[PDB]
């Protein structure tokens, strides 16, 4: 009688960055989504497509949990159909997304005095990302037409930028641990039922 | 690859790296100003030099993109704030020469002391002990040596340094395609690339001079009333038709006439409304002052303070070994970190200061969505004009009756209102000829209208003619009397105090028409009015993204500064001033001197 380990995802001591998000494949278990919505600790709980009214009767195939940390002003960019540095260059959700976006303020966990620079976000890219596309490459981004030759100088920028997470920051500039549950309902055995 | 996109890509890298690094500069500066120790000075200077070297590296990178090839108006205002070269346009020897002069002038001023000629062992610095003489003493001879000794033992030392300061600051001005250093300082009000909102650097002279000619009827009746009352406090020392001596103006420089108010009170039997004792009986503390301060901004329509405001600000003196700069400063640290640092006491002055400093915060909270180079006021006088109208509405007896600091049966007295209006006019109308003449002298010195052998000749000829203030002792060309001011010896533009005063009552008269205030302007209170705070938030949320001529029209409906709102504020006093001065002479002649 195995159950789906949401404590490994939500209560993890180390979270990934948004440019390289940690997707976990959760299958062949029993899930309890009523405990997730009735926890009263999540600052953002927005389910798209599937209603958030405790649907514990639908059998899903895989529950992909994308774990990353962004700032509080960029949580609105994890909605389907948004624009910004996170929705275009870091983490893109499709316009036919069927899942939930859980995000809570983690200023007690991911902020240090002097700054917590362990979380990176991609500031520049040549084009926008596809939905559910991860780009971990760190090549030098040329703004125009002059070559960079592997070193960033005038008009050449390193595409990754570091979040500065401090506990004295405002609520908009504060680390939010975002867990994006993705549900794939297709012609499949649909192991994750969770009665 | 157009340069519009290459500068837009540059600013996205710049704005996030500047906001990350200036926040570390601001947090290190906060840790100094509340926790003064030997480690915090070094950590402020280390994290301040990283910001001061990053900003000069990317300023040279911003000049790669030509400003004439940028089409978007948002990018041009950020690039012009970043391509503005300063001392970097000079050579390596001259830039080191300029900062040697600026550091020497700032240390001669701060560590300079004037000695008493009667007792030579009493040599007093300006801020601890020499400002105490010029703001509290009522003796002619005691204020004479403190005034003369400050401009002889200190201002003479700044004269050979200010002459080379003029030549070096004119050299970097003409290397940045400016006429002089005064034209460089007038570029803070210069607005370009606008359709009808363009403001030239020559238009600032034509607006400050034109607005000042309308304060002359108000200032002359104030000058005549001060002179008629100073000739009672100082008998046989001021002629009834002449100018005022410079050491009898309630200040070291005659900047504010506020300290002369005990010598000139219109109704001595009617005391001013001072609610510092009603807070003690109601058991108010430092937190209650700021909670009542933010209730004023909630009632006007502005949002509440942040959650991190109350836990991170220093709203009281800590009562420990931590040395604290107790000057009231509202801190915009960046990344939505807003703080107020003041050693608040339970008084009425700190009650109005808490409204003034929180009005700085509500301005800082409004342009937080702007880009980092546009997170400031519309000009250098817009930011303190917003804070000053909050202290105007809070000090009214109508507001002090609603919050319980006055009895419900408090009947307003017109005799107490003339006492309030005269005390306001000694601070506000008394500083406008001083602020005009100090910048008028300094603009002509940089331009070349005033030669170096006519510096103190044209300094006192202008002060008699404009301010109506005569020097008590003759000063030759070895003196430097404007350099005795803080903003002159420390390289600051002083026209920020003139224009803020014009905007202060222009904003106040604009918001009190949407508040439906029936009565005179000085009795207005914009509290419990969500239309006078929504209108103010339209200008507040712009920041520096728009020209200040555009930002002025969004509240007051006029692009240029107007002093007729300022004359409407003191119009009940101006009627009383003309009746009081009917047996005196209004005006002054420049022929009379105390020597
Ligand atoms: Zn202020």
């Amino acid at each position: 009688t195995n159950l789906c380990p949401f404590g490994e995802v939500f209560n993890a001591t180390r979270f990934a960055s948004v440019y390289a998000w940690n997707r976990k494949r959760i299958s062949n278990c029993v899930a309890d989504y009523s405990v997730l919505y009735n926890s009263a600790s999540f600052s953002t709980f927005k389910c798209y497509g599937v209603s958030p009214t405790k649907l514990n009767d639908l059998c899903f195939t895989n529950v992909y949990a994308d774990s990353f940390v962004i700032r509080g002003d960029e949580v609105r960019q994890i909605a389907p159909g948004q624009t910004g540095k996170i929705a275009d260059y870091n983490y893109k959700l499709p316009d036919d997304f069927t899942g939930c976006v859980i995000a809570w303020n983690s200023n007690n966990l991911d902020s240090k005095v002097g700054g917590n620079y362990n979380y990176l976000y991609r500031l520049f890219r040549k084009s926008n990302l596809k939905p559910f596309e991860r780009d971990i490459s760190t090549e030098i981004y040329q703004a125009g037409s002059t070559p960079c030759n592997g070193v960033e100088g005038l008009n050449c920028y390193f595409p990754l930028q570091s979040y500065g997470f401090q506990p004295t920051n405002g609520v908009g500039y504060q680390p939010y641990r975002v867990v994006v549950l993705s549900f794939e309902l297709l012609h499949a055995p649909a192991t994750v039922c969770g009665p | 690859s157009t340069t519009e996109d290459l500068a837009k890509t540059f600013l996205e890298k710049f704005n996030y790296e500047a906001e990350e690094l200036s926040y570390q500069n601001s947090l290190a500066s906060w840790n100094y100003n509340t926790n003064i120790t030997d480690e915090n000075i070094q950590k402020m200077n280390i994290a301040g030099a990283k910001w001061s070297a990053f900003y000069e590296e990317e300023s040279q990178h911003a000049k790669t993109y030509p400003l004439e090839e940028i089409q978007d108006p948002i990018i041009k205002r950020q690039l012009r704030a970043l391509q503005q070269s300063g001392s970097s346009v000079l050579s390596a020897d001259k830039r080191e020469r300029l900062n040697t002069i600026l550091n020497a002038m700032s240390t001669i001023y701060s560590t300079g002391k004037a000695c008493n000629p009667n007792n030579p062992q009493e040599c007093l610095l300006l801020e601890p002990g020499l400002d105490d003489i010029m703001e509290n003493s009522k003796d002619y001879n005691e204020r004479l040596w403190a005034w003369e000794g400050w401009r002889s033992e200190v201002g003479k030392q700044l004269r050979p340094l200010y002459e080379e300061y003029v030549a070096l600051k004119n050299e970097m001005a003409r290397a940045n395609n400016y006429e002089d250093y005064g034209d460089y300082w007038r570029g803070d009000y210069e607005e370009e690339w606008a359709d009808g909102y363009n403001y030239s650097r020559n238009q600032l002279i034509e607006d400050v001079e034109h607005t000042f000619t309308q304060i002359k009827p108000l200032y002359e009746h104030l000058h005549a009333y001060v002179r008629a009352k100073l000739m009672d406090a100082y008998p046989s020392r001021i002629s009834p038709t002449g100018c005022l001596p410079a050491h009898l103006l309630g200040d070291m420089w005659g900047r504010f006439w506020t300290n002369l108010y005990p010598l000139m009170v219109p109704f001595g039997q009617k005391p001013n409304i001072d609610v510092t004792d009603a807070m003690v009986n109601q058991s108010w503390d430092a937190r209650r002052i700021f909670k009542e301060a933010e209730k004023f901004f909630v009632s006007v329509g502005l949002p509440n303070m942040t959650e991190g405001f109350w836990q991170n600000s220093m709203l009281t003196e800590p009562g420990d070994n931590r040395k604290v700069v107790c000057h009231p400063t509202a801190w915009d640290l960046g990344k939505h970190d807003f703080r107020i640092k003041m050693c608040t006491k339970v008084t009425m002055d700190d009650f109005l200061t808490a409204h003034h400093e929180m009005g700085h915060i509500q301005y800082d909270m409004a342009y937080a969505a702007q880009p980092f180079l546009l997170r400031n006021g519309a000009n250098e006088g817009f930011h303190e004009a917003v804070g000053e109208i909050m202290s105007l509405s809070a000090a009214t007896p109508n507001h002090l009756k609603n919050i319980g600091l006055l009895p419900p049966d408090f009947s307003e007295d017109s005799e107490t209102d003339i006492n309030f209006l005269l005390k306001q006019a000694l601070t506000i109308v008394g500083t406008l000829p001083f602020t005009y003449m100090l910048e008028k002298w300094r603009w002509m010195v940089f331009k070349g209208e005033i030669p170096k052998e006519q510096w103190m000749q044209k300094w006192w000829e202008m002060k008699r003619d404009i301010v109506g203030v005569v020097e008590p002792l003759p000063h030759d060309e070895t003196y430097c009397d404007p350099a005795a001011l803080f903003h002159v010896a420390n390289d600051y533009s002083f026209i920020r105090y003139y224009t803020r005063t014009i905007y202060q009552f222009q904003f106040q008269e604009a918001l009190c028409q949407i508040a439906k205030h029936e009565g005179p302007l000085y009795k207005c209170d914009i509290s419990n009015s969500r239309e006078a705070g929504q209108k103010l938030h339209e200008m507040l949320s712009l920041g520096r993204s728009k020209p200040w001529t555009f930002a002025l029209e969004r509240v007051v409906g006029a692009k240029t500064m107007d002093v007729r709102p300022l004359l409407n504020y003191f119009e009940p006093l101006f009627t009383w001033l003309k009746e009081q001065n009917r047996n005196s002479f209004v005006g002054w002649n420049t022929d009379w001197s105390p020597y």
